DNA sequence: CACGTGCTAGCACGTG
DNA sequence: TGCGAAATTCCATGACA
DNA sequence: ATTGTCATGGAATTTCGCA
DNA sequence: CACGTGCTAGCACGTG
DNA sequence: TGCGAAATTCCATGACA
DNA sequence: ATTGTCATGGAATTTCGCA
């Protein structure tokens, strides 16, 4: 009882007036349309939101309701949010209903070997004592090679890329976070041959996409090839290696071969239309379709997407969430917007992470 | 007829003996016939065995139209010849003790055989490890009848390594 | 050489005539726009497209490109489609590109304990030496029972629906084919009591929503409440029951006690509102809430559906597919159509199979 | 004052001892004093312990703003009083030796009384497995004064189950 | 004991 | 009436599987 | 012989306190 | 040895 | 020209994770 | 310090053979 004076009918701000505020039991009261509530002092609402929330650590209006029950006040609404943004288990607990920004669509790397995609496809089924194949897709093109590992290691990566490197070194490699490509070995090999390894943000696959995709049409094309046999992938590597680097991308109309050499080698159904070309004549063509090459641009974002500012609260989706255990780690803040579409965070331990917004959810509040 | 064009033809050759890099005592020597492109397989033995083993992984990335060698066994071998008809490999054979080549291929056989001796002095005996990069000169090296590389000439573009 | 009318001039129905068919090699050739391309008769065709297909199971256009390369034939796409329905492999394991129809929203019971909805929540941590909780929603209310077990048997199933029923009898009892459920010893005791077992499709969790929409309110509250504590929940059922069951859905403006109750009981937060009603003036105005309940009906189709009619070939998705193996079983036909989403299906074992829409695709071609 | 409703009051006694059916000598009768709702919970003895066990299970559906008893030994305890004010239920106490009822709750607590006996030796000492189908029949009870059963005074509809 | 159906584990590698 | 602020409703986005 | 569901919180929108 | 990151196993139950 | 049939392009829907 | 991708097959649409 301090904002009282209302019970002598005088008026403060936010409290209607064609109302009466009576008395009852010792608790100021007012008679609703909805019924008749208890108005309690600014002293013990803060308290009694609470309660209410704490019931079903409830949303927004779960939360009202329960309070409407019993309790009028000026804006109550505006008490309930200002608590679910101090609830902790809330907030590192329920899901988010804003979705991430629509997806960039990098340029096409510009020329064969300026971009190496790299993946591990595995463990399969036991092959000659294989277990894994390393996939190597060439970003601009996009042919693919395919070496198979008795393990995802950087011992065996290694002696892979070497076979590769031969006949040609590329730019940059990028890769996922997987353990053989952050190790520091891996670091030498390429600082050695001088390449630049580029690394997808953590848990966000669509950013070693090139080679996931091609993954696909690996696995699926095995299939097609292993049906009623049992399945022994070994051998069937190098079927499947230029058969598929030799296969038409339809909206681009050209294989990964093509994009890579101008004329087809000598393959079932060689395309011979640059014949009569000089090699000259033919080697500048290339040039040509490299250049204007379809490439699709960023679809339109959703009604209810959102994007990172600076200094904005976020938090991170937990790596491998216990049962029973939170989603969400402790909130943090946007250091560094390197796109619309990656972050580098304040991490919850302390330090700099580089996390897609996929990974992310705007802190509500 | 008609213009040259690479993976038309593919010269193969056997070099070695050499000294015993980790139980490789020979290399296969493949050159491209128009762009004068190199790849290198080192073997244990110049065998049609292992000049399968070898060229599987290259005919993995690419198809010649014809191979061209030496009448060495391992090249006149059935086994070879079989596996050869298989893929569509036309064979054709240089007659015997007067060799066979254009001017290109010529010479490209003959920076490797020095090039790869040179590199076996210099750096002596552990020689296997190296092929990568004798591999990498070879492809990058300049060529004077046509002022361009073999990796410019099969690719189309600058080499990330040039020489 | 049979249709080599067109060598002496003569014209041969939908072959083009502005061109010149000559001969070469000993083959009938096209002088095109492309370049000039090789005619084979039709003997030679259907084997030519084949080929071509097989090197890696393209699709159509990928798989007419490599034709394009050397071949020109009248409709060469309508000789390729027919061979890519005949292709086995390539319909075992080609993902569709067409989407299930539109969802139905099944009206809500409408009576309390008309439907019952039963799951399994676990394995969870051993609390108690108990791993699992068997959820029962009632259909209308959304009332919720939480009853802890040892593991998701008949033989603890019935323990709980025991105590369960002295409150009441349901009509329906509606569950995932879960193993506990689909036992001869749960059919007897549910003829026993008199109530109908309705089963979902398999692999269709969605057919179980109301439970599974509930478990996530389940564990959803039982980890906000289980944080920095270790997580034993045994105790916590209760607490998470009696809470549950007495939270407000916004959209519906009641909670599942009301909708069973028509008043709260002794629990925090009381509604009062039809205090001074009769009983009866308010056992009354339930019968009205229940009536006008806010439903959702149907989300519009999507541009690229299928919708499925009796007798169209159809693929039902492999139950649990080993790895490198095809992800569709061998084509199959539509007997009867239960509704826009639910179909019984000819087997392919040769039984009859109630599916839902969802794990089939319509097969190509 | 205003109008009954229901768990506005439960009525609660004890039964027993009784034959031995596994175990379970007693049985806590609850019972809604406006709807003349029954529940019934077995336990092995008339202590708080047991009590309290049942009552949670019960609590845990709906809560009585009155527990009303007989100042049994269970019922008068400290853990019970305890119990009680933690849940916010207000506890009521029958004085001692002239039981405390309404009309309703009278005849209810009777009908059990001898429901229970009868299918006591017309179904003899296996009555244990049985409660559940008593505690149906006994919420599906037709009721004189108000012309509605249990099962529809608290659920506001037909049991699925009439009687 | 393998098979159908409804759930979460598990193992890999390189580094600290 | 009509205008600004409050309050309630709208809804798509996720997690249950 | 069967079928998705609903808490949630910014945003959109309809109701309210006062002239 | 436990921790971070990129992969598939695995176990349950009731029935045949 | 302009009209029917063919042929090529459009694209959303899934699987790679 | 980094970013989704592309085979696929009905449907939509633009090009073609012939007047
Ligand atoms: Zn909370
Ligand atoms: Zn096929």
């Amino acid at each position: 009882a301090e904002l009282d004076q209302l019970l002598q009918g005088h008026y403060i701000k936010g409290y209607p007036k064609q109302y009466t505020y009576f008395l009852e039991d010792g608790k100021v009261k007012v008679s609703r349309p909805e019924g008749v509530k208890i108005i309690p002092p600014q002293s013990d609402r803060q308290k009694i939101v609470l309660q209410a929330h704490n019931l079903a650590h409830t949303g927004r209006e779960a939360t009202l309701l329960k309070i409407a029950n019993l309790y009028w006040w000026p804006n109550m609404r505006k008490d309930v949010v200002k608590q679910l943004g101090r609830c902790q288990q809330c907030l590192i607990t329920n899901a988010s209903n804003k979705a991430s920004g629509p997806i960039l669509r990098p340029d096409r790397p510009q020329k064969p070997f300026d971009k190496f995609f790299i993946d591990y496809i595995g463990p399969l089924p036991p092959s000659q004592g294989y277990l894994y194949v390393l996939v190597v897709v060439d970003g601009m093109t996009g042919f693919t090679w395919l070496y198979p590992t008795k393990a995802p290691s950087t011992s065996a990566t290694v002696k892979s890329l070497n076979v590769l490197t031969s006949i040609a070194i590329p730019k940059v490699i990028h890769s996922d976070q997987g353990a053989a490509f952050t190790s520091s070995t891996f670091a030498e090999w390429a600082k050695e041959r001088g390449i630049h390894l580029e690394f997808s943000t953590p848990y966000h696959p669509q950013s070693s996409g090139k080679v996931e995709r091609k993954n696909s049409d690996i696995k699926r094309l095995l299939t097609k090839l292993l049906v009623g046999r049992p399945t022994k992938w070994y051998d069937l590597l190098p079927v499947v290696q230029l058969a598929l680097n030799n296969t038409y991308s339809p909206v681009l109309k050209y294989t990964p071969h093509q994009l890579l050499f101008g004329i087809d080698s000598n393959t079932p159904f060689a395309n011979q239309d640059t014949l009569d070309l000089t090699r000259e004549e033919e080697l500048s063509l290339l040039q040509e379709i490299r250049t204007s090459l379809y490439h699709p641009s960023t679809p339109p974002a959703s009604s209810r997407s959102w994007s990172p500012v600076v200094g904005q609260l976020v938090q991170e989706r937990v790596a491998r969430p216990a049962s029973l255990r939170p989603r969400w780690h402790k909130p943090s803040t946007v250091l560094k917007v390197l796109n619309p579409r990656t972050v580098v965070i304040l991490d919850h331990l302390g330090n700099n992470r580089t996390v897609s917004i996929d990974n992310l959810k705007p802190t509500s509040h | 007829d008609r213009p040259q064009k690479p993976f038309d033809k593919f010269f193969i050759d056997y070099i070695g003996p050499l000294p015993p890099s980790q139980g490789y005592l020979y290399v296969l020597v493949v050159v491209d016939g128009m762009t004068g492109f190199t790849w290198l397989y080192p073997t244990k033995a110049p065998s049609t065995s292992a000049t399968v083993k070898s060229l599987n992984v290259l005919t993995s990335i690419a198809i010649p139209k014809v191979i061209h060698s030496d009448q060495g066994a391992a090249f006149t071998s059935s086994t070879f010849a079989e596996w050869a008809k298989e893929r569509g490999i036309h064979l054709e054979f240089s007659t015997p003790y007067h060799p066979q080549s254009s001017g290109k291929v010529e010479r490209k056989n003959s920076d490797i055989k020095r090039l790869l001796t040179k590199l076996l002095v210099g750096r002596p005996t552990k020689w296997y490890d190296l092929l990568p990069v004798v591999q990498l000169a070879l492809n990058n090296t300049y060529s004077p009848v046509l002022k361009y590389t073999p990796h410019q000439l099969l690719f189309g573009i600058d080499s990330n390594t040039p020489f």
